[PDB]
């Protein structure tokens, strides 16, 4: 699964991917700026054909939080 | 293949008695400069011998140099040599020799005299540079505390190098180059907001084809990292998984052999 | 330094002197003291004006420089540039080289020896090869 982020303080910001890896019960990542963010998570599963990959509808956490500084 | 530092491109002169010499330095894809030395000798002495027993003035990598009470109507020669941290063979590169003599025909430029400024005070010792109508502090030495700030102040007032005997700390922003260091605690710190503390050989990165060592905290993934070895033979560790490419041996032969009695076999 | 100077020492007054020897190590033996030797300033004490010539301090708007007479010539040992606060310390050997210097413009402090500190907090313990013939470790 891949995880994106977007700074919610501004009215409109582009969603940015920050974590790419296997889905886990707990995910740890860093190296992100200070602004408050909204988080959407999507999963991608590879079809038997290498080229084709089935993604998921982005699920977004309703809560919005500041990065712990 | 070590590229020696490039010598100063050009030399100019300003006079007042006092003589000022400043050399422009430009460099690209070469050794970085760490110190500048100027050697001045009399032309007749230069003919007698080459830069031998020639008085020299050293500066902490400062372009401009000042000579006070230069001889009047006497020929002289100068050279400016850049200094780097490479081996002694190509450590230093010297610029082209430029002759010069104090002459009544040389225009007198006393502006440099006013453009600087120093003061000795019971409170402290302070150096200033005249910038327009104001003066900017260069270095300070307080009497009450042995604090010595070195360098022109930042717009926000952050001094480049700072000291504090009160806290017994030496505070330097930037880099420190030493032949060796002795200490009791190499406590790496995430000084900047997004820094990545680590110890490594210069020009080495984790998961790279270089032949260095890397050890530190990867703030991007928030996991410790490690790598010892070249591209093929290496000991690479990530918080999730450890990989050891090279052949591994555990224990030693006869590790648990009886000391009192040996072993043997027969048929 | 192997020598010291006392300015305006009282005359006709006895004094006692001890020279310490501080070294890194256990606090119990951190210091060692020289033998106690007293002194008096009096006409019976010969005057030696030789030591005045060797030392030299130069203070100017341009910079502050300390100089030592070797072979009837001033030799620069440390210079404090008034402009930009460029500072270099130590006698010059062979081609002019200062063992210790500080460069505010490049934010680099160069030392040609060892630095000793109880603790060091650095975000990059980069392990360089300066001389090129010594494998760093």
């Amino acid at each position: 699964c891949t995880i994106e982020l977007k700074d919610n303080s501004n009215a409109n910001n582009p969603w940015v991917k920050y974590y790419v890896g296997a889905l886990m019960p707990t995910i740890m990542f860093g190296g992100v700026p200070i602004g408050s963010y909204k988080v959407r998570i999507s999963g991608q599963i590879s079809l038997p054909d290498g080229v084709t990959i089935d993604s998921s509808g982005y699920y977004e956490y309703p809560n919005v939080f500041e990065v712990r500084y | 293949n070590f590229v020696p530092p490039a010598a100063p491109i050009n030399i100019v002169f300003k006079a007042a008695y006092d003589l000022r010499v400043q050399w422009d330095w430009n460099r690209g894809a070469g050794a970085n400069v760490r110190e500048f030395v100027l050697s001045y000798i009399d032309s007749a002495e230069f003919v007698r011998t080459g830069w031998t027993k020639a008085q020299k003035i050293n500066v902490g990598a400062a372009q401009s140099a000042t000579i006070i009470s230069f001889p009047w109507k006497v020929e002289h020669k100068f050279k400016v040599s850049s200094i780097a941290w490479g081996p002694d063979a190509q450590d230093v590169t010297d610029s082209a020799v430029q002759t010069f003599i104090l002459n009544e025909s040389t225009p007198l430029d006393n502006s440099f005299v006013n453009e600087t400024g120093i003061e000795v005070n019971y409170a402290y010792i302070k150096g200033k540079i005249k910038d327009g109508s104001t003066w900017k502090q260069t270095f300070l030495i307080d009497a009450a505390t042995g604090a010595i700030n070195i360098g022109l102040l930042d717009a926000e007032g952050k001094a480049p190098i700072s000291f504090d005997p009160v806290k017994k700390i030496v505070n330097v922003d930037g880099s420190v180059i030493t032949k060796t260091i002795n200490a009791a605690n190499f406590v790496m710190t995430n000084l900047t907001g997004q820094d990545n503390p680590a110890i490594y050989t210069q020009g080495k990165t984790w998961g790279d084809t270089k032949s260095g060592i890397w050890m530190g905290m990867d703030n991007v993934t928030a996991k410790p990292k490690l790598d010892i070895g070249n591209a093929t033979q290496y000991i690479r560790y990530d918080g999730n998984i450890l990989r050891i490419s090279s052949e591994v041996v555990i224990g030693t032969p006869n590790g648990d052999i009886d000391i009192q009695t040996g072993i043997q076999g027969k048929q």
